């Protein structure tokens, strides 16, 4: 009765590929802002057909102040035992 | 056993598993390159204290 | 001597004997994991040890400007450039033998003429 | 460069679902492969 929602961890969307990316200070200062991220186009991820090299190219919205091309260095090709979990508040009535 | 433990329930859900770790580094062949170097250089040359 | 570590909890294994087969087993002390030993040696205490003679040799040892240079021949690539240094063990009983590191192949040789 | 690649679009998550929700990183510290889905 205290909570009207299940209190069990939802292991339903865990089968979802996710990339952990470390960003430079200049790029992280504008990509982590909560006054942004309106669903616009932040760039495109480019992967070679044979792999072994990845690069993301930003759009022309940077105002010609930062590089438009970046290289995605895979510090760990096989990342293991790392997961992403959320946190939400429960309904307190009924 | 102990009767009371004082848990703090919260709504949680696993929404992905990490498969790759990436390090974004600007390309040295980009025309706008070396502007970040100037910005990086300015970091050490700035004195906030007055 | 080689140290062994447990598989289930990462704790280090300890020797144990099995009289049923007269063999050497390495068993964990917390989670009951066992594994037969590949060697019968379990302890070693080298009173006189030569470990650390060339400690500190890296891929860029030749970049150190304080190291002295020499014209001795490298008996692996026939090169004359090399950086030499004395033993790095600080016990006051080591000989003054010099260890030569080649700047062309990263090969380490010594000037010892007594035992080598 | 030639079209020897398959590039997909990247766009930010809308803020309408990022409010009142915190996304964290979970790291199991073990030498095995821990997977809560099956293990
Ligand atoms: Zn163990
Ligand atoms: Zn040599």
């Amino acid at each position: 009765k205290v909570y009207e929602e299940s209190l069990d961890l939802d292991l339903e969307r865990s089968n979802r590929q996710v990339w952990l990316v470390r960003l430079p200070m200049f790029l992280a200062e504008k990509w982590r802002d909560r006054n942004n991220l309106h669903g616009q186009e932040l760039g495109k991820i480019r992967i070679n057909k044979d792999g072994s090299k990845i690069t993301l190219l930003l759009n022309e919205n940077d105002n010609d102040s930062i590089p438009h091309e970046y290289d995605l260095e895979l510090t760990k090709k096989v990342v293991e035992n790392e997961y992403v979990f959320t946190e939400q508040n429960l309904k307190k009535y009924q | 056993y102990i009767p009371y433990v004082k848990t703090i329930p919260k709504k949680t859900a696993i929404v992905g598993t990490v498969c790759h770790e990436c390090q974004v580094m600007p390309s040295m062949n980009d025309p706008n390159y070396h502007k970040i170097v100037e910005q990086r250089r300015n970091i050490v040359k700035l004195n906030n204290k007055e | 001597t080689t140290f062994r570590f447990c598989r289930d909890c990462n704790n280090m294994l300890y020797p144990r004997e099995d009289k049923e087969n007269n063999r050497l087993l390495f068993e964990c002390r917390t989670c009951s994991y066992v594994e037969e030993a590949g060697s019968p040696l379990v302890y070693r205490h080298e009173l006189i040890t030569n470990i650390g003679e060339t400690a500190g040799v890296v891929q860029d040892i030749g970049s150190d400007p304080t190291l002295p240079r020499s014209d001795r021949e490298c008996p692996k690539c026939h090169s004359r450039e090399n950086v030499f240094f004395q033993s790095q063990q600080r016990r006051k009983d080591t000989s003054m033998v010099l260890f030569f590191v080649c700047l062309s192949c990263s090969h380490i040789f010594t000037s010892d003429q007594k035992n080598k | 460069d030639p079209n020897e690649y398959n590039e997909f679009p990247l766009r930010a998550i809308p803020k309408e679902d990022l409010e009142n929700m915190r996304t964290h990183l979970l790291k199991f510290q073990s030498k095995k492969k821990i997977n809560p889905v099956t293990d």
